[PDB]
């Protein structure tokens, strides 16, 4: 009911918050978790913490919605926005003691939210029109905070401008649009992370079938590409619902390699072998869409609507072998930009693995707001205490029932700093009440808590920030959750038949 | 609830080894609900994997055990004990120390480089006088020997491993020496050989002794040697033929072959234990040794197999660094001195956290005076106050009761191992002192 | 958990403020309150309530001997000052949870309860004793509270005039002990006299042989029974054995001294103080120094008293104590005339000992709230998140006062902050005649910051016997 | 951690204090009913373990120490246990001294090597050369066994048995070597020794086997005669068999199919070949050793250099016996080994006769390890103590309290045997302590003696018994 659900509700949603407030930052937990697959992995990436927790009530059901949404914008801002929403939540529960109807609340904090985003953008700094050299220490640097927690941290020099072409290639400037299915994430037991290498093209996981076939292929006399073929029917004499006459096609076309979706006989690697033509088994749908996109190909239905344009040409193929691993797969590159960019990351233990894909791709994802909007804001707290104290000020000149809508919000903004700062050794309270200080009788600028250690204050000058885009679409899915959560005063659970 | 449940979890696995540590140690009993499979041994390792756990804090240190095991395959006992001690006494350093867990975190972080500096200007090693490099040899042997049936005739074993090491100089791989385990006889009778004694026998009907073999993995061949079996009419067309066939070659026995040979002057066979051996004679410069111990039962050599294997891992590593170390107590007391040292200067929070670690450090040899049947407070602290201010040569002895040098009863210890146990160890600590709440999923 | 014992206290003490929560302001909810005994008694005075409360938790007996010393101070304000300490408890609640040690919290408190008062004393309005038109109004308007309304302009000189003169400058705390409200059955309120010089409160000898009058009287104090140049004497009323004999009577009448027995024993120590005499145990021990000083002693009888006044004591030492007389018709007119008055007294009270005052109804803790909000970024640490807890503490009594009242809660609460940012202290309880002098707020700040500071000081309690 | 050896000791007391009652021949007898419903009746402390069923882990050490006391030395099951519980009674009061139990444990080891050499300065020195002492040995050994005059033939048969496999620093030798064949019929004063081999079954009864062969070669032969025309089959079988010059054929005992057809027999008839079918799976591994022979699982495996040579195997005519012998084996690389034919008209005799062979056996084979022979009766166990008296004194700390609990121990089993002879327990005992200022050893007049073995091993067993007991400080169940 009204007296009943208000109150559980509250309390519903700072059981499972207050899980993950020790795991906020660099600082905070890694948590072990074991996928229903069999996959074994550690991290602290709150998109799949909160995906592992399952539990029937249907408060905490709303984190892991919002969560799987965000997974695709950010998928790093899971932990920041369910205590930010956890927060109003606290506000709104006094507000309710009060006699304001919870609908008030809903609409409070959406006018709240959009006049802290006009006084963010005005202590927001610019990078390239400001200053272009550091342009490439921007994007170095920001994906050492996260792999700082990780085995990467010794290594992350040479990661740090693998993850800056990933990102560069599958967009453009003007459009800036990146897709996570664009970007392979791809990893094998075996060797170390120094030996990971950039590949701009599709894997397939192929060893080229017999050995005797080449395991690279030659320009053949400078000519246009790669010739790759693509069937989209299986290799079979035809029936009503031969072997030469089909090899014939690909010999005219001038396709070195044949990918088609079914397997093969054991005369098709015989004849293929003369030819120095590899053949390419068991190639799943969605991968065919791939190859096609990076070598500009086509699909060819039929056998023999073949030809040198429908033809996926890219600039090399070799076979590489990886330490003692038996699989001996194989790297398509390009010379021009595709669309297709692939990742492949090596390790001494499958869990070494798993770790460092993650980590690398939540590397991707932060430098992916990096380029969508060249202004950046600082973060490590210096943002949620900004924008906390424009709110308190401007509270006053508002007058009205939303007047303690905005004073709430401003509180529920000082719990990020707050947070970080219990995770680091510090006072929460003596660190907050110091930082609103430095930016007032001061001078006005972004310090926030500290997450590495150091001997003072302003954390500006180690040249961390944060992307606004990334920031802004943290505080748009909290206010949208916490008016969503508002909007459902019952909980109706049917029982088991 | 997950903090109470991860400490105390922790310390019941480090209470089940905690008589398994030392040569005084005691030997731990294990029964399944068949009863019929209870087994008496003092190995860490089989106590760890065999022990179900219901508790997941607990399965982290059982996997950092196996990786300790897989570098030496010693003192993985040590390893587990002493990040138990670091998670007892962090209960301490939480509830009534107003300390924060991530500055327990980083207080053994500024230990851990003091304890490695302690071991650095206490590591002395002679690069001249090979005779006296080969006597630590024989006390680094004794101390892996230790615990085990085999400290009976340790005295004998003692120049058996030292000598083996010798033999090779080459490579730190352990696939040169094979250990070959044959019933009757005593402990003593073991011996020392070069040769590449095999287990198993060359065809049907053929001479024993072969001269001037050419050894061929699979020509003008005197031996041939196959991975699998070797149908009936060519094993005798090979006898007409002058070529020896071998069977049942194993990829482990494929392995030893290539670091030895190819040809070999001599191939003898000989009849010990109730089996036919090959002994090679004339290699090729011959990097490969055989030990071939006997024992009185299978028991016997089932625990004997394990506890040469890690005792000649331990001497492998000796050769890449010589530095050595005073163990039996006096190696952990040491760097207790420099984490008291650099605590003159530190901050407010991480004091107690790192002084802690000084107190866990004597902990270890605390459990080693307890098994031996003497008073641990009694004697490590007469020990202290000598180690206090300057003059540190002597250390626990486990025998006589009194205070003796290391130096002089021939207990001496790697310093590759010890820098090993301290970074395991807080590496371990260090994943249980993280994680304040576990969260499983529902199984199917 | 030292801690944790305390805090099972503070939740009983805030279920007790909020009981009395409901009976602030005049429009407050009543409450019902059993006796063992039987009696049944109800009110919505915060002072009788506790009183008979009857509380057996030792902390929250604290909120008792507060509301005693805040009638014996400021006299107004003890209900308020209870729902004043429940809020900073309500408060340091939170504070616990972030690990805030209440030494920090106690110790701010008296920061804060010092900036309250000056941030008051600048919106406070000084006035002073030597203008009679706005005493008049301040004590007229603590009177409508009451069944007698146009009888009360007569009412409002009485109490002006009677501290004006025991007033003189620089008196800081002026006793109200000293003044005392005579009750007598028969007259009108229109009726009174003042005799600033001390009035009794029994009769003279109905007997044969009494004077009942005399000229250039000593009056001394006499605890002492005349039983089986002094002209008036004072016997003890002792009812165990006779107090003055009959035949001490005709003696002392042909010796032209004066008789006045059955004195009560209640007012021995109020005559002992404002007569400036001392009581006299033994005829031993009494002297003529100890007599006191009277031009003339007369019985004067508007309607069926019969009362003795004196006037012209001219002590160096004590001091003009004077006593109100009262009369009236039935019983309840006395009688709600008595505490109607014993009110008034104490505003006037406050505006002695301390100068100035502000416009009541939750005006000045809005305002107090939103200054405080904004000089908390002047502070640094922990302290500094004190001033915003303890200003929200404090708008708890203007939020009550709208509650009690049929008003919107939170939306009455939001208008005073809109309208206290243009105008000051004009929001208008000056047009209604409402005024509450600001030793009362000061009192009930100053007081909740001790009340708060000896709760959480109690760590634990045990069995002492 | 006290908790868990303080129950382990008490639950292993009452266990010991159970079987203490058994010791010696006038003992208590202790009976066990299984849940099958069988009820045993016997002293041996061997058997009551075995069967008992001990649900508790560490008391069942005492079955493996019972085990090795009657392969090692072969007497002393009960003393031994008796010895261990001992000890662990006097570590009762140890443990509240606060004593460890590191202490108590390494004080055991060196006083059992101590006490071995206190008793081979006061045993008798004899050698193997003397067969006076060795007759007299297993003949006065077997008064407590049904045999009583024909004892005296049975024991020159024993002594020269073991001085052929003794030699002289063989030391410890394997009395698996050594089968005893009992059969129904004959007697005891018929005895072969047959050096070269005994089988354990008869010779085929079918008509046309020859059951006789002279100058013949035995080999091991796992493969069988059986058919799939069927005679041309097993031609081929014979006629491998004939390539070799084979005239013995032994087939493993198996229920799956028969040993060799009727068909056959008279194939094997012609060419004079005898068959010994229904070998045990014992004798595989017992025929493999002495004989210098091995199991040839196939017919192609079977070759002419893994068979062995007889002077004549024939099939000696007894009364419900018929028993093969081989003499003469011939071989250079196998050695040589006892077998022994028992024979007797009732089932009960050839039963016990082959077990009284056993301990006398054992007595024997214990002057080869360790010659000298100490008197039974509780003289081992005080000439101990009286040493250890002065040898107290001269030790110092925690020990020197340890040597006077253990010689206290040791006169529990001298206690014993007087307890159940019906005398007085401690009346017994100070007799014999009081007249040792004069003799020493001295129930040499009884012809009653006791190998130095037994008393070495009962000390050296229970002292690595309580050893072990005391090193578990825990109990887990780990699955």
């Amino acid at each position: 009911h009204g007296l009943e659900a208000k109150k559980s509700h509250i309390l519903a949603a700072r059981s499972v918050a207050s899980i993950i407030k020790t795991s906020l930052g660099p600082r905070g937990l890694d948590k072990i978790l074991i996928s229903p697959d069999g996959e074994i992995t550690i991290t602290n990436d709150g998109a799949t913490i909160l995906s592992q927790m399952e539990l029937d009530n249907e408060i905490a059901k709303l984190l892991v919605q919002l969560s799987k949404s965000q997974d695709d914008e950010i998928g790093d801002g899971t932990t920041g926005v369910v205590v930010l929403a956890s927060a109003l939540l606290d506000q709104a529960l006094e507000l309710i003691q009060k006699g304001i109807h919870p609908i008030k609340i809903a609409n409070g904090f959406d006018e709240a939210a959009k006049l802290a985003i006009s006084k963010l953008e005005e202590t927001c700094d610019d990078i390239s029109a400001s200053n272009d050299e550091l342009f490439r220490d921007f994007l170095l640097r920001a994906a050492k905070t996260s792999l700082g927690s990780k085995i990467v941290s010794k290594d992350h020099d040479r990661f740090a401008e693998m993850a800056v072409e990933a990102v560069i290639n599958v967009m453009d400037k003007d459009r800036k649009d990146v897709d996570f299915d664009l970007i392979k994430m791809q990893g094998r037991v075996g060797g170390s992370i120094s030996d990971s290498k950039l590949i701009n093209g599709v894997i397939l996981d192929k060893d080229f079938s017999h050995p005797q076939m080449p395991k690279c292929v030659l320009p053949k006399e400078g000519s246009d590409g790669v010739k790759l073929a693509i069937l989209t029917c299986p290799f079979e004499p035809p029936k009503p619902k031969k072997f030469k006459e089909m090899i014939d096609d690909v010999k005219k076309a001038g396709a070195d390699v044949v990918i088609c979706q079914w397997g093969f006989d054991d005369e098709a690697n015989h004849l293929l072998l003369q030819n120095d033509l590899p053949a390419v088994r068991w190639v799943g749908g969605q991968e065919l869409e791939h190859i096609a996109i990076s070598t500009n190909g086509r699909i060819v239905p039929r056998f023999q609507d073949l030809s040198k344009d429908k033809l996926g040409t890219c600039s090399r193929i070799y076979e590489q072998e990886f330490g003692t691993t038996k699989d001996r797969m194989l790297i398509i590159e390009q010379s021009k930009e595709t669309k297709t960019v692939t990742c492949f990351v090596r390790g001494s233990n499958k869990m070494i693995v798993d770790e460092a894909e993650r980590a690398l791709h939540d590397s991707l994802c932060v430098v992916r707001n990096l380029v969508k909007d060249s202004r950046v804001v600082y973060g490590g707290g210096a943002a949620e205490v900004t924008m906390s104290l424009a709110v308190s000020e401007e509270a006053d000149k508002q007058r009205g029932i939303d007047q303690y809508a905005f004073r709430g919000f401003a509180q529920a903004l000082d719990t990020i700093p707050m947070t970080l700062a219990e995770n680091s050794g510090l006072d929460p309270i003596g660190t907050l009440s110091t930082l609103k200080s430095k930016q007032l009788k001061e001078k006005i600028s972004n310090i926030g808590v500290d997450c590495l250690g150091y001997g003072s204050n302003d954390m500006k000058e180690l040249f961390v920030v944060d992307p606004f885009i990334g920031k802004k679409q943290q505080i748009l899915l909290a206010t949208q959750l916490c008016r969503m959560i508002l909007k459902i005063d019952n909980v109706i659970i049917s029982g088991k038949d | 609830n997950a903090r109470l449940s991860a400490f105390v979890g922790a310390i019941a696995v480090g209470d089940l080894v905690k008589s398994t540590l030392g040569p005084k140690g005691m030997d731990k009993l294990l029964q399944s609900a068949s009863s019929n499979t209870c087994m008496v041994t003092n190995d860490g390792a089989t106590i760890l994997k065999s022990i179900p756990l219901d508790n997941p804090a607990a399965k982290v240190l059982v996997n950092i055990s196996k990786v300790q095991d897989d570098e030496v395959g010693d003192g993985t006992t040590s390893v587990t004990v002493l990040s138990a001690e670091l998670l007892r006494e962090a209960e301490k350093l939480i509830d009534q120390s107003k300390i924060h867990p991530q500055t327990i975190i980083e207080g053994y972080r500024l230990a851990s480089a003091a304890a490695l500096d302690a071991l650095t200007k206490a590591a002395v090693d002679n690069s001249h006088d090979k005779t006296m490099f080969r006597e630590d040899l024989i006390h680094i042997a004794k101390t892996t020997l230790s615990s085990k049936i085999l400290s009976q005739d340790k005295d004998h074993f003692a120049e058996l491993a030292t000598n083996a090491i010798l033999r090779l100089k080459g490579s730190t791989n352990l696939e040169h020496i094979q250990i070959i385990k044959i019933l009757g006889g005593k402990l003593s009778d073991s011996f020392l050989d070069e040769g590449f004694i095999l287990a198993k026998k060359f065809g049907n009907n053929q001479p024993k002794r072969i001269e001037n073999a050419k050894i061929l993995i699979a020509f003008g061949i005197n031996t041939f040697i196959n991975r699998q079996l070797i149908y009936d009419y060519p094993e005798q067309l090979f006898t007409d033929l002058g070529i020896n066939s071998i069977e049942h070659a194993d990829f482990e026995g494929v392995e030893r072959l290539a670091l030895v040979t190819g040809e070999c002057d001599v191939i003898e066979e000989i009849m010990l234990g109730e089996q036919p051996f090959l002994k090679f004679s004339g290699c090729k410069a011959g990097e490969a040794c055989t030990i071939v111990l006997r024992g009185a039962t299978d028991q016997t050599l089932d625990e004997a197999e394990r506890s040469l294997h890690d005792a000649l891992s331990v001497l492998s590593q000796t050769t890449k660094e010589t530095r050595t170390v005073l163990g039996g107590g006096c190696a952990e007391m040491v760097m207790s001195k420099a984490v008291d040292t650099e605590a003159q200067n530190i901050d407010g929070k991480k004091s107690l956290a790192v002084e802690a670690f000084a107190r866990a450090l004597r902990q270890l040899p605390t459990i080693l005076a307890d098994n031996a049947g003497f008073d641990s407070s009694e004697l490590v602290s007469k020990l202290r106050s000598s180690i206090y201010n300057g003059i540190s040569t002597s250390g626990l002895d486990l025998n006589n009761g009194t205070i003796a040098d290391m130096r002089q009863l021939g207990i001496v210890e790697s310093y590759k191992l010890k820098r090993a146990v301290v970074s395991s160890a807080s590496e371990a600590a260090e994943v249980l002192l993280r994680v304040d709440n576990i969260i499983r999923a529902r199984p199917r | 958990k030292p801690q944790e014992v305390r805090k099972a206290n503070i939740i009983a003490a805030r279920s007790v403020a909020d009981a009395i929560r409901t009976s602030l302001g005049p429009k407050g909810m009543d409450k019902m309150i059993k006796t063992s005994r039987g009696e049944i008694i109800i009110s919505n005075d915060g002072h009788t309530i506790l009183k008979q409360m009857a509380i057996l938790h030792p902390v929250a007996r604290m909120l008792v001997e507060v509301s005693a010393a805040q009638d014996s101070e400021a006299g107004d304000g003890t209900t308020s000052v209870v729902i004043l300490t429940g809020a900073l408890l309500g408060a340091a609640e939170r504070l616990l949870n972030k690990g805030i040690h209440p030494t920090i919290i106690a110790d701010s408190f008296q920061s804060a309860a010092k900036r309250s008062v000056d941030i008051l004393l600048e919106m406070c309005h000084k006035v002073s004793l030597s203008d009679r038109e706005q005493l008049v109004r301040a004590a007229s308007t603590s009177l409508s509270s009451k069944i007698v309304s146009q009888y009360s302009s007569f009412l409002a000189p009485l109490a002006v005039d009677s501290v004006l003169k025991i007033s003189d400058e620089n008196s800081k705390n002026v006793d109200l002990n000293d003044i005392r409200l005579v009750k007598k059955v028969g007259g009108t309120i229109d009726d009174t006299e003042m005799i600033d010089g001390v009035v009794l409160t029994q009769t003279a000898i109905k007997s044969a042989g009494g004077p009942t009058r005399k000229e250039k009287a000593k009056i001394g104090l006499i605890q002492f029974q005349i039983s089986p140049k002094c002209n008036v004497l004072l016997i003890q009323k002792s009812i165990l054995r006779d107090a003055v004999n009959d035949l001490a009577l005709h003696f002392l009448s042909k010796l032209n001294i004066m008789v006045v027995k059955d004195i009560e024993r209640e007012e021995i120590e109020f005559l002992s103080k404002g007569l400036g005499c001392k009581p006299i145990a033994d005829i031993e021990l009494f002297t003529e120094d100890r007599l006191g000083s009277a031009d003339l002693v007369e019985e004067i009888d508007s309607d069926g008293s019969k009362i003795v006044r004196v006037t012209g004591i001219r002590n160096n030492n004590a001091r003009p104590t004077v006593s109100v007389v009262i009369r009236g018709a039935n019983n309840m007119i006395i009688d709600e005339t008595e505490r109607s008055l014993h009110d008034a007294l104490c505003v006037i009270r406050c505006l002695v000992k301390e100068r100035g005052l502000i416009a009541g109804g939750g005006a000045p803790e809005i305002e107090i709230s939103r200054r405080l909000s904004k000089e908390a970024r002047s502070m640094e640490g922990v302290q500094a998140f004190i001033w915003q807890e303890f200003a929200s503490a404090l708008e708890v009594i203007p939020t009550t006062l709208a509650e009690n009242a049929g008003l919107n809660s939170i939306k009455v609460v939001t208008e005073l902050r809109s309208k206290h940012e243009n105008g000051e202290l004009n929001d208008n309880t000056y047009e209604e005649h409402i005024l509450q002098p600001v030793l009362v707020s000061t009192s009930a700040i100053t007081l909740a910051s001790e009340c708060v500071k000896s709760i959480l000081r109690i760590d634990d309690i045990a069995f002492s016997r």
